[PDB]
């Protein structure tokens, strides 16, 4: 729901609004000199601009407009340097490439154009495309590399758990997942070694919920026993809590097919949340991935 | 011709690759590439922007404002150089000699750099420390990753000149006035400028600044009522006047490098009703930030979307931080 | 609204207010770039 | 050289065992030097005591099954590992675990030698059913961070993974905050879930100590101007 | 990697390559306008960054806002925001003294565009809803009223 | 209630804010109205906020919470 | 026909409009596009436009 | 489990140290060696020409008479001083030298508590006619700072300022040894790579970065 802005590029067109707020303050001794201020950039007019920047949505546009998701609302935020900053999951709605490609701004003002920004055009609010209902603030590129590299099960990998054939028990089981993760910090295991581990917080399968838990539905707190990989449980854990656990590597196909069935069944504001999550997981093992030419 | 492995490439993006060879920007400092294709030299040299010898000898004398070399002949060549010289688009056009005084030439040997040159060969950008992989989104859908170093150490500064004209001309209420007084102005902003009222070689100028100071008759009619209370209480000038000062737009700043001046007292041939014409150069060093265009030679383009400090980029085993980081998606679908 | 059906964007029955011609010219018109 | 505007500390609390720690403003780039050093240290510099090793009765070529209890011989060792414990003087301590009636076995019904503590002492252990008798020898040290099981020798005992940091997980972030027209600042996130052993708190203190007393070794190196947030 | 500290777990393609500074820099693409200066004909704002201009809201776009069913943005957009000569100053005036924006006026381009059908021989009349013809024009007496009160 | 303390503009979440209300557009004028009514509280000292206003909070924002209290009443 | 006007062959449909003395009834959103109007959609239409919000008694009384 | 970290320089160059902790968790070395490495790069203290003056010159594009090189590659130059000063105050610099010859860093006489150290550092060519004074200020600080306005400042027109790197330091990495034993003892050993300008010596250096990552990470407490 964010975009950054450029501070030059806000002090100018939120001006009156900074002017106002500068003159509520002593700041001004009237608006005549709050404009002389803002003009000169002085340095009391960031903290008020910061301020009223704040929850203040701005439109965001890129040419040509395909659809009505060629033009969406944003909140904005201060931002370093003279280059409009956008999120990475509405460039697919904006056919946005950074080639140099640019966008405009426009500052809604009366009360009924920002309720518009903030209800009707608001990124978080539009995910799914107006034609076919498919989600278009999906993950894509880097970000499914990421995913797919995380919940990709390799045979052979370190600490992959044993069948304890022999006069010893099996050493691929952990207590939690937490305890996976000491076990990943030192060179013992790896996020995409086949392992079991017991786990507390996430929701079983159909098939395996319905088998150990029966007609009583599994509950925050309640164990269970899971035959994955480490970076499949920390996937589902960027899912919605009460989420059934996908115990699968992750193609672009499985993933439309998760946030297609979060979109029908949970509230908007979760599936914006989710998609969020998987951006930041997607890109942090993206780059870990070893994907080179 | 230019473009290294172009077999390699697909014709698109050597298309664009093509295209954007002369979209390069010269460099404060140029530097030829480590991997040409050989047709560098001669394209620079029949360009014509380098200085050549058209006749061999010896340097007789050598400065940063010409050279001259002493032919056999016992006859002299002297080369004056441009020395940041605004090109048509904005670009500084800047020589240097290359050689020294007790160097022979020969005729066709290159005396001068031009821009975007490195000892004579076309020299478009700077040879980069690479590494091809994801970033942190960062450099996501094209975008470009840089090293800080690379802005602080100026590799891809470029000057940027531009060319500010303001005139004095004749209007219904009569000729305007080229002057350093304007009404309703402090001396501490009028500090740069001379007695004439334009900018002092040298100024530093930033946005708003004035550049020319000028002032255009006003009718009163046009005077605000407190206005006329002043003008009829204190009894002022007849002349009343608006400030139409040449100022520095938005979002410019750097230093004033030139000015001229024309005027009718004068000589100077001027259009009918133009009583005075002053121009401003002011010369900006830009350094590459958030949002400026780079592009290699095989049609891989895109913004810098994160400059990182030196200590963020990855590191070779031996400590070297990288420079640039390209993302690795972009390169087999591209076909280049 | 109960003619027209779900709303693509919101996945809730249409809204009364919703401009349906303008959606369905931008829907079939964003991909006709793709048409060979 | 120059005096950097000093950064503050902030605690809110999620669980009793869980918190969020938040140092900002940070000079740019700075989240990023206290962070992974911080996380690690947290993990693996703060002392504790685990399970080294059980031996179960009635069992020591299979370990497969126990007979007697539902639970098969790896989710015992699962739960095991779960025992919230701490010592006081660092040599192996043996502890011993037995039950006969049918019904379910907690911590508590492990007898601590003295000098050891049980902080979880109604957590599960075992189900013992009709007649069911349970024995088992726990081996409790003193060490840092996760050790994996070290084995031959006396037959019935088993080395176990050791989870000797008192912390269960720890992750971070940092995100951007604004100081006088620079929006690029540093503000650390350190979420950190812990054991009822201590509290996110005194962990946090505890790696703070620890880092001090290590950087203190370049400090001794020479005397000269460095960074100073004080006041 | 330069943040953490530890190695990334794969050798990664590094290399020279050499990279040019293209002549599309964001220094002199960044523009932004509050309010400046308008176009005497056709009483829109100026356009291009060197006129210090406002952005183009082009027809596709009004499609987007139609779609979108924002009327009030529209509206807004093309009236106080552009041509409209009266709700720009009053909108200026209302955001200054933290005040609500007034409701929009009627733009100028359709006062021009009945100006040349006019220029066409086409009689071309603004009906109300009793059938009688509109006559447009605005009160010069309001500006004077409030500027004349100013001084008391 | 399966999602985290929301952040700026999605502070109410949209789903809650919809429940109110009919449809996205009758929302909006809700919303609008409110704040407006809200600003004109606040230029004569006319209802004031029924919930207690951040340090600086838009009226609109205001509103949406308020909307988000079922406090107003709304009449189409 | 000041719709059709904005589309395609706008002389034909001007002189057509003309001698016919068409009366454009400016229900549309182009035409209210045009003049300055609501679009007679999304919060345009009657039913949104126009709307009575007050508090309740119980908040007022809070 | 009881042993105390042991920091043993071993000097390789004049400026090139490595700088050994042997007793260390496992998995805690990189980080270390890291936190090291990006304080010293970012956070050391040292001297950079802040800005110059040149006679007969008001700016930086333009040249002087008899000087092969123009303002600009002058201050390129100026770039590569390495320079350190004790006083922690702006202090000023001279240079004069005529008639023909090269124009280096040892032409340069600098105020007592400041010392150049690269003598030889090519700055300027003359023949006959060449003639060049300038004054240099030096100032004290950290990171990079970019060249200071004179609006920021009350300077001068003729007063050109300068892009100042004040980090001492040149290449900084490490490595680690992981020692895993089929015992259970395991330990990680840190060698720190650390190389300096000539500026200072990497002892300093590293003490300095030690200081403020010790009052940075006292924050915890």
């Amino acid at each position: 729901h964010q975009c950054g802005l450029p501070k030059l590029m806000a002090l100018e067109l939120f001006k009156p609004f900074v002017m106002k707020r500068l003159v509520d303050l002593n700041h001004a001794q009237n608006i005549k000199s709050a404009k002389r201020m803002v003009e000169r950039q002085r340095p009391q007019v960031w903290d008020v601009l910061e301020e009223v920047i704040a929850e203040h949505p701005v439109l965001l546009n890129r040419a040509p407009t395909l659809h009505r998701l060629g033009i969406q609302a944003f909140e904005p935020m201060l931002v370093e340097g003279k280059a409009i900053q956008l999120h990475p999951l509405v460039c697919e709605a904006f056919n946005a490439d950074f080639d140099g490609d640019q966008m405009a701004v426009h500052l809604p003002l009366s009360a009924e154009a920002q309720a518009e920004a903030r209800i009707l055009m608001l990124s978080s609010n539009n995910i799914l495309s107006p034609a076919s209902g498919r989600p278009l603030a999906m993950p894509r590129l880097d970000m499914v590399t990421g995913l797919y590299y995380l919940t990709t099960e390799v045979p052979g990998d370190t600490g992959e758990y044993q069948p304890a054939s022999g006069d010893h028990p099996e050493t691929g089981v952990y207590s939690s997942p937490a305890e996976a993760i000491m076990a990943a910090d030192r060179g013992v295991l790896s996020v995409r070694a086949k392992i079991k581990v017991r786990l507390t917080q996430l929701r079983p399968p159909v098939e395996i919920e319905a088998e150990l838990f029966g007609h009583s539905g599994w509950q925050p707190g309640d164990a269970w026993m899971a035959e994955t990989t480490l970076g499949r449980v920390m996937f589902n854990e960027l899912l919605p809590l009460g989420y059934p656990f996908v115990n699968k590597q992750m193609h672009k196909k499985v993933q439309a097919a998760i946030i297609n069935d979060l979109a029908e069944r949970y509230p908007m504001i979760v599936v914006a949340q989710t998609v969020d999550k998987l951006k930041d997981a997607g890109f942090y093992w993206a780059t870990r991935s070893g994907v080179t030419v | 011709a230019m473009i290294p492995f172009l077999e390699h490439d697909d014709a698109n993006r050597a298309l664009m690759g093509a295209n954007m060879q002369r979209q390069a920007v010269p460099l404060v400092r140029s530097e030829a590439p480590l991997v040409g294709t050989g047709m560098e030299l001669r394209a620079a040299i029949d360009a014509g922007d380098v200085v050549v010898a058209e006749e061999s000898g010896v340097i007789e004398e050598v400065s940063a404002d010409y050279i001259t070399v002493m032919h056999d002949n016992g006859t002299r060549r002297t080369y004056r150089m441009r020395k940041f010289a605004r090109s048509n688009h904005g670009t500084c056009a800047n020589q240097c000699p290359i050689v020294d005084a007790g160097d022979r030439v020969e005729a066709g040997q290159v005396i001068a750099d031009g821009p975007c040159t490195d000892d004579g060969e076309m020299a478009l950008g700077k040879n980069l420390l690479v590494a091809i992989m994801p970033w942190e989104g960062h450099n996501y859908e094209d975008a470009i990753i840089l090293s800080n170093r690379l802005v602080e150490e100026d590799v891809l500064t470029s000057i940027h000149i531009e060319e500010h004209e303001i005139d004095a001309r004749d209007t219904k209420l009569g000729a305007e006035e080229i002057t350093r007084d304007i009404p309703n102005i402090s001396d501490e902003v009028l500090a740069d400028l001379d007695e004439r009222g334009i900018v002092r070689i040298g100024a530093e100028v930033r946005d708003g600044d004035i550049l020319v100071g000028k002032v255009t008759p006003k009718g009163e009619t046009e005077l605000t009522p407190e206005e006329r209370l002043l003008r009829a209480i204190f009894g002022e000038k007849a002349r009343e006047v608006r400030d139409t000062s040449l100022k520095v737009p938005h979002g410019e700043s750097g230093k004033v490098i030139g000015i001229r001046v024309f005027s009718r007292e004068d000589e100077d041939e001027l259009p009918a009703g133009v009583n005075e014409l002053v121009r401003v150069y002011v010369a900006q060093k830009r350094k590459i930030s958030d949002g400026d265009k780079l592009a290699g030679r095989h049609g891989n383009k895109g913004v810098i979307g994160k400059i990182l400090p030196v200590e963020d980029m990855p590191f070779l085993a031996d400590g070297t931080p990288v420079d640039i980081i390209l993302n690795t998606h972009g390169v087999p679908r591209r076909m280049n | 609204a109960t003619c027209y059906g779900r709303s693509m964007a919101t996945g809730k029955l249409v809204d009364i207010g919703e401009a349906v011609g303008i959606v369905a010219a931008q829907s079939i018109g964003e991909p006709g770039t793709q048409l060979t | 050289m120059l005096i950097s505007q000093r950064p503050t500390l902030s605690e809110d609390v999620l669980t009793d065992n869980r918190s969020q720690f938040v140092i900002e403003p940070l000079e740019p780039g700075f989240g990023y030097t206290l962070g992974n050093s911080l996380r690690r240290t947290l993990l693996s510099s703060i002392p504790g005591a685990a399970v080294t090793s059980i031996r179960i009765d009635g069992v020591l070529h299979e370990f497969t099954t126990v007979p007697g209890v539902k639970e098969d011989v790896t989710e015992i060792i699962l739960n095991l590992k779960s025992l919230v414990v701490s010592s006081e003087e660092d040599e192996p301590v043996t502890m011993y675990l037995r039950k006969q009636g049918p019904g379910e076995v907690t911590a508590g019904d492990i007898v601590p030698p003295a000098g050891v503590t049980v902080h979880n002492p109604g957590m599960h252990i075992a189900t013992l059913n009709d007649k069911g008798k349970l024995e088992v020898e726990l081996v409790v040290e003193r060490g840092r961070g996760y050790v994996p099981a070290v084995s031959g020798a006396e037959i019935g005992r088993i080395p176990v993974d050791s989870i000797y940091s008192p912390v269960l997980k720890v992750t971070y972030k940092v995100d951007a905050t604004r100081v006088e027209q620079r929006t690029d600042f540093d503000k650390l996130i350190l979420d950190v879930e812990t054991k009822n052993s201590i509290s996110p708190r005194d962990a946090l203190a505890s790696a703070g100590k620890t880092l001090v007393e290590l950087f203190g070794l370049a400090r001794e190196l020479n005397v000269e101007a460095e960074g100073i947030e004080i006041g | 990697d330069g943040r953490s500290g530890e190695p990334f777990p794969y050798p990664v393609t590094v290399g020279y390559m050499y990279i040019m500074k293209l002549h599309h820099l964001v220094d002199d693409k960044i523009h932004a306008r509050s309010t400046g200066p308008y176009s005497m004909i056709t009483q829109q704002p100026l356009g291009g960054k060197a006129q210090f201009g406002g952005q183009r809201f082009g027809e596709m776009e009004c499609w987007a806002m139609q779609a979108y069913g924002a009327a009030y943005t529209l509206q807004e957009l093309l009236t106080i925001k552009s041509d409209d000569t009266v709700g720009r100053v009053k909108v200026y005036e209302a955001i200054v003294k933290g005040e609500n924006i007034p409701e929009p006026g009627i733009p100028e381009s359709f006062k021009v565009l009945l100006k040349e059908l006019q220029s066409l021989c086409l009689n071309v009349e603004v009906l109300s809803s009793d059938g009688a013809a509109i006559e447009l024009r605005e009160g010069e007496d309001e500006d004077l009223e409030r500027a004349a009160a100013n001084l008391g | 209630g399966g999602y985290d303390t929301p952040l700026g503009i999605t502070n109410p979440p949209i789903d809650e804010l919809l429940d109110r209300v009919s449809s996205k557009y009758a929302l909006v004028i809700y919303a609008a109205k409110r704040a407006r009514q809200i600003n004109d509280y606040y230029n004569q000292l006319y209802v004031g906020p029924l919930v207690e206003p951040g340090l600086q909070e838009k009226p609109l924002s205001i509103a949406l919470r308020e909307i988000h209290a079922d406090l107003l009443e709304h009449t189409e | 026909w000041l719709s059709a006007a904005s589309f395609q062959e706008t002389t034909r449909v001007l002189t057509d409009a003309a001698i016919n003395c068409r009366s454009d009834k400016l229900n549309g959103l182009k035409e209210n596009v045009i003049i300055g109007k609501l679009i007679p959609a999304g919060t345009g239409i009657n039913r949104y436009r126009n709307i009575a919000v007050q508090p309740t008694e119980e908040a007022r009384a809070a």
